[PDB]
């Protein structure tokens, strides 16, 4: 079965090329939720049983 | 803090669409003809007032 | 006020200004002459990109400090007599009596 | 980064396509005039 695991904070990107400094900016766009559950795949070399 | 927040909010309100095609007068004039844009300009002015 | 310091600002005001979170990246020469106990970037012209002019106050902080020092000195020396007319010198020890 | 913004929601930092450089944006005056006039009975000279 699928193996769920905690999703680290990695996966953020700049919404655009705008430059900002020392200002908090909100952005509503398709992003990666923090601490979400992600299914991790498996890799094997021997199989058939 | 209240005065600064009010001034900042008033500043950002300049970019409010108020239901127009665009929030910038120059863009409206360039893309859209003046005579029909009169209604949009009037609505924007009313909102700003 | 401290006579030695070039600016006639009381110790209490200095501590009030110091108690706010400031920055150490650079040299602390003036760092806010009118702001309400903070240090920020460039003058109103920096923030005035739509003509949001900020008219300077008629009274300067130095004048307010001078008025406060004068009132305090009158209270110590003249007591309450100066507020009701001509100042009348009297020892402070005799004022509390 | 190509363009820049500010708390005023107006462009502040831009990049020259020709050469890699940063040019700031700031208005000069925006205009403002005050007139000082003494009593007209005495004199009519004014100060700008």
């Amino acid at each position: 079965p699928p193996a769920y695991t905690n999703s680290f904070t990695r996966g953020v990107y700049y919404p655009d090329k705008v430059f900002r400094s020392s200002v908090l900016h909100s952005t509503q766009d398709l992003f990666l939720p923090f601490f979400s559950n992600v299914t991790w795949f498996h890799a094997i070399h021997v199989s058939g049983t | 803090n209240q005065n600064a927040q009010a001034l900042n909010t008033l500043v950002k309100q300049l970019s409010s669409n108020f239901g127009a095609i665009s929030s910038v007068l120059n863009d409206i004039l360039s893309r859209l003809d003046p005579p029909e844009a009169e209604v949009q300009i009037d609505r924007l002015i009313t909102g700003r007032l | 006020p401290d006579p030695s310091k070039p600016s006639k600002r009381s110790f209490i005001e200095d501590l009030l200004f110091n108690k706010v979170t400031l920055a150490d990246a650079g040299f602390i020469m003036q760092y806010g002459d009118c702001l309400g106990d903070m240090a920020y970037r460039d003058l109103i012209c920096a923030q005035k990109f739509n003509g949001l002019t900020v008219l300077p106050p008629l009274l300067t902080d130095e004048m307010i400090a001078q008025y406060t020092s004068a009132l305090l000195a009158g209270t110590i020396t003249s007591g309450w007599t100066f507020g009701a007319g001509a100042a009348l010198q009297i020892p402070f020890a005799m004022q509390m009596a | 980064q190509q363009f820049g913004r500010d708390i005023a929601d107006t462009t502040d930092a831009v990049r020259d396509p020709q050469t890699l450089e940063i040019l700031d944006i700031t208005p000069c005056s925006f205009g403002g005039v005050s007139v000082i006039t003494p009593g007209t009975n005495t004199s009519n000279q004014v100060a700008v």
